[PDB]
């Protein structure tokens, strides 16, 4: 009863899926009647390349050949010193319009989301590089 | 036409947009890099609070 | 005008069996060039004047 | 792609596509120029023999 | 380098409000990273006061301190802030404020980084 089953016989059958380009055959009436892979065989691919079911005779030319990169690796100055912007922004006095002040920041790592964390700071709008790509790149001055 | 609605704070309505990375676009709610359709955000401070 | 898609042709009554998951055709140019009309289920056919 | 997100970087992008593309086709259209002079000069060194 | 930095001693009268914060240099507190205070007397032991998360907020005190010391913890400046109130003879003491490092992914399951302490006395 409640414990226990009795069934009949059957077989089932699990594959996985892949990226995979395909070329497909559709007949007179709409309905896809054939197709033939394109990353199988050497002839599949010439076949597929000449978007061609039949090839005559000869030497065809086919996909290129090239080697994929194993590990990554990056290298960046190690100097971890918090470039000081809270003191640009954060100070008590801002100097005339005609005598603006000019600071320079230099040697230290710059972070820009602590820029991006305060609220009034609504007009962000950047010319040369994206506002939201600028932890990424490296600065001469 | 399927609609979503949230709350959030009024600091973080911009991480909403496509290919915006944030605390609200990583944990809670991401939109994809192709995007049909648009967004809606008016403050309700009567409401809630 | 069909749901949106503009155009200009003459249309005539053709004999393309769609199947019900379809409702446009395409040619090797990607033009539409075969509708359902939508109220009643007739298949049309478009070509240039 | 390192310094400009992807709303103006397809701008610049097809900027330089568009520019390679055309200096390919005028160096294959000088060789059809150059292949069919010495092709004519191939007929006359067939018929001198 | 990455480390973090104490105030000084000062003396106040019995009575009386006490402040103390400590900072931090090159290093933030990010979402995880917590940190806790202690007090060491003169020939003493130590005794654990309270730890807070920067994260949730959530704090703990020590029962026989459930008043008289509040923590609160700053994300803008990345510190921390106790304040007391009525301190006695035995308040005279050295004051430390102890976090491990975190960077918003894991970190160790002990308390490395140290300062050097307040020394509070009350005359």
């Amino acid at each position: 009863s409640s414990s226990g089953w009795t069934a009949g016989a059957a077989a089932y059958y699990v594959g996985y899926l892949q990226p995979r380009t395909f070329l497909l055959k559709y007949n007179e009436n709409g309905t896809i009647t054939d197709a033939v892979d394109c990353a199988l065989d050497p002839l599949s691919e010439t076949k597929c390349t000449l978007k061609s079911f039949t090839v005559e005779k000869g030497i065809y030319q086919t996909s290129n050949f090239r080697v994929q990169p194993t590990e990554s690796i990056v290298r960046f100055p190690n100097i971890t010193n918090l470039c000081p912007f809270d003191e640009v922004f954060n100070a008590t006095r801002f100097a005339s319009v005609y005598a603006w002040n000019r600071k320079r920041i230099s040697n230290c790592v710059a972070d820009y989301s602590v820029l991006y964390n305060l609220a009034p700071f609504f007009t962000f709008k950047c010319y040369g590089v994206s506002p939201t790509k600028l932890n990424d790149l490296c600065f001469t001055n | 036409v399927y609609a979503d609605s949230f709350v959030i704070r009024g600091d973080e309505v911009r991480q909403i947009a496509p290919g915006q990375t944030g605390n609200i676009a990583d944990y809670n709610y991401k939109l994809p890099d192709d995007f049909t359709g648009c967004v809606i955000a008016w403050n309700s401070n009567k409401l809630d609070s | 005008n069909f749901n949106g898609l503009k155009g200009t042709g003459v249309l005539t009554e053709s004999n393309k069996k769609f199947l019900p998951f379809q409702q446009f055709g395409r040619d090797i140019a990607d033009t539409t060039d075969a509708v359902r009309d939508p109220q009643t289920l007739e298949i049309l056919d478009i070509t240039p004047c | 792609f390192s310094r400009l997100d992807k709303v103006e970087a397809e701008v610049q992008i097809d900027r330089l596509i568009t520019g390679r593309l055309q200096s390919l086709q005028t160096y294959v259209t000088q060789q059809l120029i150059r292949a069919a002079e010495i092709r004519a000069s191939a007929n006359l060194a067939a018929t001198k023999m | 380098q990455m480390q973090l930095v104490q105030s000084g001693p000062e003396v106040k009268k019995p009575g009386t409000s006490v402040k103390v914060s400590c900072k931090a240099s090159g290093f933030t507190f990010t979402d995880v990273s917590s940190l806790q205070w202690v007090r060491q007397a003169r020939g003493q032991r130590l005794e654990w006061i309270g730890w807070t998360v920067v994260g949730t907020g959530n704090t703990n005190y020590a029962p026989r301190f459930q008043e008289r010391v509040t923590i609160t913890t700053d994300k803008s400046t990345s510190t921390a802030y106790m304040e007391l109130s009525s301190l006695r003879s035995e308040d005279t003491a050295v004051y430390y404020c102890a976090a491990p490092f975190c960077s918003e992914t894991s970190c160790s399951d002990g308390f490395d980084l140290w300062g050097q302490g307040t020394k509070v006395t009350v005359s």
